[PDB]
């Protein structure tokens, strides 16, 4: 299976730079175009450029032709777009992507997860971890809900997985809100059935790679 | 350079319309590309080359073009169809993408189930009580929360947040959380989430007393 897998989000002063690797498996990396595109946070999609791993040309939108510079490491099946001179706007999520057509004609499109870029004065913070218990004020019908607060973290993102993704059912994990610090929170929550709050086992899986925390926290009745 | 303006910016559609969306270029275009986005979710290949579905899209899913106007069609909207559609052409060297379209759903009207959950020991030990009120699976989006302590309403000391709609039920989550610090949260009984919505012919209290 094709997987292109890009590196953690970070956090960067004004005037920094930052390289963001993707990671490519499941073809021949040299056979494909790699595509690097900005979308920051809430301008769309914008192109940057491409890489051609087979000969080493590249084509970049001409307004980040001073800001990116696009390399591979064909030994390793690594593509790279390295950003300077880091400015606020420059805060995006950064998405590879393989893209071109076979000799056929079929078209080859995968892409990266994304990598949230913040370009920040701001220090980095780890968030506080609190369980959200089920109890009798939180059931409805047979049903309980429960959860993990996520508090006062610096830079976004903040990531939340349940029994390490084997819970996806009813799970609802919220956009972060401001705080008045300018640090973040989020909620994560899920429903289960009451009646089974005595033998099965809620985790909710908190990751903040920015302050490289992993957290996990069991969420008992 | 080729301009773009795609259009609508947003619509709502019931499950089984026909959506269309249309990308009209300032030059002919070389390939014409539609992708389709859903929150916190890499962009997907829908259409290639104006027309070729990619591969294991469903039929419902068509493009065509018109000189320098494309379409984007959806012959029935399902549940799942919800997501930020956006052109990309490319001519001369150069990809760009259209400003998107929000493809939003209408279902049936849909109360809130409530909870609400008092702060942990965990949490006092930290000297702050986040009180949270959850509102889950309902429909439409708008809703209103207020919270009362010994049945004074609150103000300033609350914050909310609502999820994109749900892909499956086409419904919105919300959640409320009242900050207070330890000594402000130990100087009351009465802990209360009123909630308001058109699935609800009355406001819905949600509530428990401190320390039980």
């Amino acid at each position: 299976q094709v997987q292109l897998v890009q590196s953690g989000a970070e956090v960067k002063k004004p005037g920094a730079s930052v390289k963001v690797s993707c990671k490519a498996s499941g073809y021949t990396f040299t056979s494909h175009w790699m595509h690097w595109v900005r979308q920051a946070p809430g301008q769309g999609l914008e192109w940057i450029g491409e890489f051609n791993p087979s000969n080493g040309r590249t084509n970049y939108n001409e307004k980040f032709k001073s800001k990116a510079t696009m390399t591979v490491d064909t030994s390793t099946n690594t593509a790279y777009m390295e950003l300077s001179s880091l400015r606020s706007e420059d805060t995006a999520v950064y998405y590879c992507a393989s893209r071109d057509y076979d000799y056929d004609g079929r078209y080859f499109d995968y892409w990266g997860q994304g990598t949230l870029v913040t370009v920040s004065s701001a220090s980095t913070k780890g968030p506080s971890v609190f369980p959200l218990a089920p109890s009798s004020k939180s059931t409805s019908g047979g049903t309980a809900a429960l959860g993990c607060l996520v508090a006062d973290y610096f830079p976004e993102p903040v990531t939340v997985s349940w029994n390490s993704g084997a819970l996806t059912s009813g799970v609802h994990t919220f956009p972060a809100v401001l705080q008045s610090s300018g640090l973040y929170s989020l909620a994560s929550v899920v429903t289960v059935p009451s009646s089974s709050l005595g033998t099965q086992t809620y985790i909710c899986n908190v990751n903040h790679k920015p302050s490289n925390t992993k957290v996990d926290e069991k969420v008992e009745p | 350079d080729i301009q773009m303006t795609q259009s609508p910016s947003s619509l709502s559609a019931s499950v089984g319309d026909r959506v269309t969306i249309t990308c009209s270029a300032s030059s002919s275009v070389t390939y014409m590309y539609w992708y389709q986005q859903k929150p916190g979710k890499a962009p997907k290949l829908l259409i290639y080359d104006t027309s070729n579905l990619a591969s294991g899209v469903p039929s419902r899913f068509s493009g065509s073009g018109s000189g320098t106007d494309y379409t984007f069609t959806i012959s029935s909207l399902q549940p799942e169809d919800i997501a930020t559609y956006y052109c990309q052409q490319w001519s001369s060297h150069i990809f760009t993408f259209g400003q998107g379209t929000k493809v939003e759903i209408k279902r049936t009207v849909a109360a809130p189930s409530v909870f609400i959950f008092p702060p942990s020991d965990k949490q006092l030990k930290s000297g702050t009580a986040r009180v949270v009120c959850l509102l889950n699976n309902f429909y439409p989006r708008e809703a209103k929360v207020q919270w009362k302590v010994d049945n004074a309403l609150q103000s300033g000391n609350s914050q909310e947040s609502v999820t994109e709609q749900d892909s499956k039920d086409s419904t919105y989550s919300l959640i409320s959380t009242l900050t207070l610090s330890k000594a402000d949260y130990e100087k009351h009984k009465v802990y209360a989430c009123e909630v308001t919505h058109q699935g609800l012919s009355s406001p819905v209290t949600k509530s428990f007393n401190r320390g039980e």
